[PDB]
RNA sequence: UCCCGUGAACCAUCGAGUCUUUGAACGCAAGUUGCGCCCGAGGCCAUCCGGCCGAGGGCACGCCUGCCUGGGCGUCACGC
RNA sequence: CGCCCCACGAGGCGCCGUCAACGAGUCGGGUUGUUUGGGAAUGCAGCCCAAAUCGGGCGGUAGACUCCGUCCAAGGCUAAA
RNA sequence: GCGCGACCCCAGGUCAGGCGGGACUACCGCUGAGUUUAAGCAUAUAAAUAAGCGGAGGAGAAGAAACUUACAAGGAUUCCCCUAGUAACGGCGAGCGAACCGGGAGCAGCCCAGCUUGAGAAUCGGGCGGCUGUGCCGUCCGAAUUGUAGUCUGGAGAGGCG
C-alpha cells in the first residue's frame, strides 16, 4: 500500500533487483548449466505473501 | 569439639528447646521470600560434613518448597486413557523436596554450581533446604586442591541432571547389591543393555 | 601386577583355582612387602579379602616370594643404588616379559 | 518522623572507571564523507533539475541524515546545501537533492565534477 | 602501492594516501555513470588499495597497542587472547596440578618405581 | 526487614522460652561486667600490626645467637571450638559465653557444660564487644587459663 | 612490470585485520529503521574559563567477591 | 648424559598397651501411588511415625528367640575397557 | 544535643568476574500416552517406550561394598560371552524376565567433617609494586574463631619407644 513500512520497502527493493533475466555473458562462461532464469517473479502469478 | 554437641543438640528435634527454636524460624522463614541469601550457615556442622568452608565462594541459600505430592496437569482432571492411567490425585513425584530444592536454586542461581543442600525446618506447608553453591570462578575456589572437581566443565548443572547427594537417592544409588543393581549405570542404561538384540557376526 | 591364587565360589566352581585381585594385607606382611609399596612395585594388594586358611596364606605366600626373587627394580637415580633396587650388570639384561609370567 | 510512609534513602554512585578499556582502538568514521556522497545521478531528469533548479542530485548512503548530507556536500566540493531533500528510490538506495545556495552555481559544479 | 613500503611509512603520509585513495575511488565513481573504457577497471585496483592502507593501519595501531597494553596489564576485550569460550574457562595447568598434602607426600614417597623381572 | 525483625523480638517474647534457652535474658550486671572486662583488655591478644614486629625480630636471635629468649606470652582464649577443648580437659579458669549467639544452639549447651564439670561461667551481654577484645567481628566465647602474678587478687 | 622475482593467481593454507542491521541480544519497544538518558575525543563564539554542533562510546537481568553511600532501639555498649 | 646430594621433619618396618571420636527428620517402621522378574511388598516418592553407639544394614517367605556369615550407610572425586 | 561495634538488609552504569542460547548421533534427569497383542476387553501388553520439558562431555553415567555367597568361599566400576528365554512374574492367559557363579576386555585408587597450634591463623582473597610471568615475591585492606590451614578416613589412626 502507499503507506508502507521502511522493512517492507527495504525488502521489496530486493525483490525487484532479483528480477532479470541472466545476463547474456554467463552463458559462456566455461562448463555452464544455467540456463534460463527459473526464479523469475510476475505481480500477477506469484505473490510474495508478505 | 563444639560439633558434636550441637549434633546431638539437633539430633534431638523433639526436645522443646528445638520445638521453640524450631517454630520461631519457621515464622521468620515463613516471611521471607522463598530463595534468600543467607551470610552464614544456620547448622554449621551439619555443613562441615557436606563440604562447606568458611572460605570466599561458598555461598548458602535457603529455598522454600511445599509439600504434598504431584497432581497430574491434565485439562480438568480428564485421562484419555484406559482405566489404569486415568487416575489423578494420589500420584508421587520421582524426585524428593530435597532434590526439588536443588533444582529450584539451579535454575535461579545460573552462574553458581550446586555442591549440597540439607533440611532446616518444615511445617504443614512448605520444607525448608539450605544449599550450598560453589562461585566457581573465584580464586579462592579455583586454588583450592580439594574443591577444583566442581570447576572442570563435566559439572555443569549438576542437579539438574541428578548428580548431588540428594540426587542420587532418588536416583536409587544409595545400594549396592541386587535391590539395587537396574539403577547401575542408570535405569535407562540398563533397559538398553537388556534390550539389545546382539547379533553377532557369525552368530 | 601379579595376581593371587585364589579359590573359586559357589559348589560349582569351589574344586578350581583361579587368579584372584589382589594379596591380603597379611601376605603382604608376611612377605616382607609393605602395604603401601606393593603396587609401587606391580603387586596388587586387595584390603577386602580375607584369609581364612593356612593352605591359602603360605601359597600367595610362596607366590609372593617367588615374585621378589624374580624382581628387578631401578634406581629411583643415575647412581644412587638405595635398599631395595637391583645392580647395574642385573639391570642391564631386563626385558619386557610378555604373556602370563606366572600360570596358575 | 512525619509521614506513614517509608520512602527508600538517597544513596551516593560512583561513575564508571574501569582498570581496562573495554574498546581501546579509537572507532575510525564509516559513514565518512565519501561513503555519505556516493555518485551524483545524472539522467536526463536530473539534468533538468541541475539548470532549472539549481541542485545537484546525488546517491547517497542509504544510512544518510541531512545534517550529515550538508556537511559532507560542504567538506567535498566546498559549497554549502541551502536545503537538502532525501527520499529512498524505489530501487533501493537513497537520492539526495542538494540545492544550492544561490552564491554558487550547480552549471559550475556540474563542470567542476563532470555531469553535464 | 605495494606493503613494503606501506610498511615503511610515518603515520601522517599513510592518513594522506588513505585520503587521496578515497578521492581517487571519488573520480573513477564519478565517471562510472558518464564515460567507460580503461578507467572503468582501475576502479578495482583503488579499492584494492584502499582495503590496503586500511589493513596496514589497522595491523600497525594494533601491534603498537599490544606493544603499550602487553606490559602484563589489564587486557583489553579487543586484545585479550580470543580462543573459545570453553577454554577460556579451562582452569590452568598451575590450577589442575593442585594437589593435596596427603598426596604430594604419597608421591614424594613411594612413587610409580621402575621394575622388570627374571633377575 | 524491618517489620520481620520486630515481630521477631515479639514473638520471642510472647512464646513460653524453654529454661535452656532461657538461662540467658539473665546477663551479667554492668558494674561486674565493666570490672570484668577491664582485665579482659588488658590481656588482649595480638594486634597485626604488633605480629610482625614478634616474627621479624626474633629473626636476628635465630640468625646470630641461634638461641631463643622468649617467655610463655600470656592472653585470653577464645573461639567455640577452643574453648569447648579447653573446657572439656578442664583448663579453662574462666568463661564468657554471649548472650545473643544466632543461632542459638551454638551455645546453648556451654553453661550446663561448664556447669557439670564445675567451671566458672558467666553469660555477658555483648558478641560485638566480645569480638572487640580478640579484635575479631564476632567472638561468641571467651576463656581465662591463667594469669599474671600481679592479679591474682584482682582476678 | 606481473617475469633469473619483495612475485601473477576465482591458487593452497593460516597466525595479522575488518566484521553493516539483527539475533541468548542487553536502554524502552517493534506491521516503528519509533522514542530516551550518560560520557565524550574535536571545533565555533564567549551570556563567564560557559553553552552549542559533535567523531566515537555507553545505559539490560539474576548473580559471586570486594568497596562506597545508607536504613532499622534487631543486639549492644558509651553518652548527653 | 652434567651440576647440584638427599634428615634430624615426614614416611616405612617392629614393640606396646591406653586411647581409638566414622556423616540425623538420616536409617528404620506404617500407609499410599508408581515401578520391577523381585514374589507378607525390588527401587523410588509423598504423608505420618521416628533412632541408635555391648551399636546399624543384609543372608530373596511375613514373625519371636539362640547361634552363625557378612558388611559400616546417611559427604566427594576417579582414567581404561 | 553525641560519637560507636556488630547483625540484618538497601541502592550503586562502583573494581574484577561467572550465567542464559545453539546441533542430536550417542549420554544424564523428570514427565509420559495410545494404535497393536490378548482373535472381544476392563489388570496385563504395547512400554518403565514415542511425544513433551530440561543437562553435559568427547564420551557421559557408575565406581572402591552398610556386596554376593553358604563355598575350600570371592572382593570397586563398566562392556562382551554363558548363566537364560532360565528362577521369577502374569485375568499363572497372551505373555514377560533379570541376577550371583564362571570365561573374556581393562584394571587404580583415593579425600574430607569430627577430639587433637593456642607460647602463635601457621590459611585464603583483592588492590598496589617488582620479577623469573598459567605463577612467585614485598606491602596495604579484607575474609575467617558460627573455624581457613595441618594430621586422620576404619585397610585404620593418635601417642611412646627403636
Ligand atoms: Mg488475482
Ligand atoms: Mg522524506
Ligand atoms: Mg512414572
Ligand atoms: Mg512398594
Ligand atoms: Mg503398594
Ligand atoms: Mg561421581
Ligand atoms: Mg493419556
Ligand atoms: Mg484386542
Ligand atoms: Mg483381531
Ligand atoms: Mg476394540
Ligand atoms: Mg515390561
Ligand atoms: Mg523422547
Ligand atoms: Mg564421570
Ligand atoms: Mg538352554
Amino acid at each position: 500500500p502507499s503507506h508502507k513500512t521502511f522493512r517492507i520497502k527495504q525488502k521489496l527493493a530486493k525483490k525487484q533487483r532479483q528480477n532479470r533475466p541472466i545476463p547474456y555473458w554467463i552463458r559462456m562462461r566455461t562448463d555452464n548449466t544455467i540456463r534460463y532464469n527459473a526464479k523469475r517473479r510476475h505481480w500477477r502469478r506469484t505473490k510474495l505473501g508478505f | 569439639g563444639a560439633y558434636k554437641f550441637v549434633s546431638e543438640l539437633w539430633r534431638r528435634k523433639q526436645s522443646d528447646v528445638m520445638r521453640f527454636v524450631q517454630r520461631v524460624r519457621c515464622w521468620e522463614y515463613r516471611q521471607q521470600p522463598a530463595i534468600v541469601r543467607i551470610t552464614r550457615p544456620t547448622r554449621p556442622d551439619r555443613a562441615r560434613r557436606l563440604g562447606f568452608k568458611a572460605k570466599q565462594g561458598y555461598v548458602v541459600y535457603r529455598i522454600r518448597v511445599r509439600r504434598g505430592g504431584r497432581k497430574r496437569p491434565v485439562p480438568k482432571g480428564i485421562v484419555y486413557g484406559k482405566p489404569k492411567h486415568q487416575g489423578i490425585t494420589q500420584l508421587k513425584f520421582q524426585r524428593n523436596k530435597r532434590s526439588v530444592a536443588e533444582e529450584r536454586a539451579g535454575r535461579r542461581l545460573g552462574g553458581l554450581r550446586v555442591l549440597n543442600s540439607y533440611w532446616v525446618n518444615e511445617d504443614s506447608t512448605y520444607k525448608y533446604f539450605e544449599v550450598i553453591l560453589v562461585d566457581v570462578a573465584h580464586s579462592a575456589v579455583r586454588n583450592d586442591p580439594r574443591i577444583n572437581w566442581l570447576c572442570k566443565p563435566v559439572h555443569k548443572h549438576r542437579e539438574l541432571r541428578g548428580l548431588t547427594s540428594a540426587g542420587k537417592k532418588f536416583r536409587g544409588l544409595r545400594g549396592k547389591g541386587h535391590r539395587h543393581h537396574k539403577n547401575r549405570p542408570s535405569r535407562r542404561a540398563t533397559w538398553k543393555r537388556n534390550q539389545t538384540v546382539s547379533l553377532r557376526r557369525y552368530r | 601386577p601379579l595376581r593371587p591364587i585364589v579359590q573359586c565360589q559357589t559348589r560349582k566352581y569351589n574344586m578350581k583355582a583361579r587368579a584372584g585381585r589382589g594379596f591380603t594385607l597379611e601376605e603382604l606382611k608376611s612377605a616382607g612387602i609393605p602395604k603401601k609399596l606393593a603396587p609401587t612395585i606391580g603387586i596388587s594388594v586387595d584390603h577386602r579379602r580375607k584369609n581364612r586358611s593356612l593352605e591359602g596364606m603360605q601359597s600367595n605366600i610362596q607366590r609372593l616370594k617367588t615374585y621378589k626373587a624374580k624382581l628387578v627394580i631401578f634406581p629411583r637415580r643415575a647412581r644412587k643404588v638405595k635398599a631395595g633396587d637391583s645392580t647395574p650388570e642385573e639391570l642391564a639384561n631386563a626385558t619386557q616379559v610378555q604373556g602370563d609370567y606366572m600360570p596358575i | 518522623r512525619t509521614s506513614v510512609t517509608f520512602h527508600r534513602p538517597k544513596t551516593l554512585s560512583k561513575a564508571r572507571d574501569p582498570k581496562y578499556p573495554r574498546i581501546s582502538t579509537p572507532g575510525r568514521n564509516k559513514l565518512d564523507q565519501y561513503q555519505i556522497l556516493k555518485y551524483p545521478l545524472t539522467t536526463e531528469s536530473a539534468m533538468k533539475k541541475i539548470e532549472d533548479n539549481n541542485t545537484l542530485v546525488f546517491i547517497v548512503d542509504l544510512k544518510a541524515d541531512k545534517k550529515k548530507i550538508k556537511a559532507a556536500v560542504k567538506k567535498m566540493y566546498d559549497i554549502q546545501a541551502k536545503k537538502v531533500n532525501t527520499l529512498i528510490r524505489p530501487d533501493g538506495k537513497k537520492k539526495a537533492y542538494v540545492k544550492l545556495t544561490p552564491d554558487y552555481d550547480a552549471l559550475d559544479v556540474a563542470n567542476k565534477i563532470g555531469i553535464i | 602501492v605495494k606493503a613494503g613500503e606501506l610498511w615503511n611509512k610515518s603515520k601522517d603520509d599513510l592518513t594522506k594516501q588513505l585520503a587521496e585513495l578515497k578521492t581517487e575511488l571519488g573520480q573513477l565513481r564519478i565517471q562510472k555513470v558518464a564515460s567507460s573504457g580503461s578507467k572503468l577497471n582501475r576502479i578495482h585496483d583503488i579499492r584494492k588499495s584502499i582495503a590496503r592502507v586500511l589493513t596496514v593501519i589497522n595491523a600497525k595501531q594494533r601491534a603498537q597497542l599490544r606493544l603499550f597494553y602487553k606490559n602484563k596489564k589489564y587486557a583489553p576485550l579487543d586484545l585479550r587472547a580470543k580462543q573459545t569460550r570453553a577454554i577460556r574457562r579451562r582452569l590452568s595447568p598451575d590450577e589442575k596440578s593442585r594437589v593435596l598434602e596427603k598426596t604430594k607426600k604419597r608421591t614424594v614417597h613411594f612413587p610409580q618405581r621402575k621394575f622388570a623381572i627374571k633377575a | 526487614v524491618v517489620r520481620i525483625q520486630r515481630q521477631r523480638r515479639i514473638l520471642k517474647q510472647r512464646l513460653k522460652v524453654p529454661p535452656a534457652l532461657h538461662q540467658f535474658t539473665r546477663t551479667l550486671d554492668k558494674n561486674l561486667a565493666t570490672n570484668l572486662f577491664k582485665m579482659l583488655l588488658k590481656y588482649r591478644p595480638e594486634d597485626k600490626a604488633a605480629k610482625k614486629e614478634r616474627l621479624l625480630k626474633r629473626a636476628q636471635a635465630e640468625a646470630e645467637g641461634k638461641t631463643v629468649e622468649a617467655k610463655k606470652p600470656i592472653v585470653v582464649k577464645y573461639g567455640l571450638n577452643h574453648v569447648t577443648y579447653l573446657i572439656e580437659q578442664s583448663k579453662a579458669q574462666l568463661v564468657v559465653i554471649a548472650h545473643d549467639v544466632d543461632p542459638i544452639e551454638l551455645v546453648v549447651w556451654l553453661p550446663a557444660l561448664c556447669r557439670k564439670m564445675e567451671v566458672p561461667y558467666c553469660i555477658v551481654k555483648g558478641k560485638s564487644r566480645l569480638g572487640s577484645i580478640v579484635h575479631k567481628k564476632t567472638a561468641s566465647v571467651l576463656c581465662l587459663t591463667t594469669v599474671k602474678n600481679e592479679d591474682k587478687l584482682e582476678f
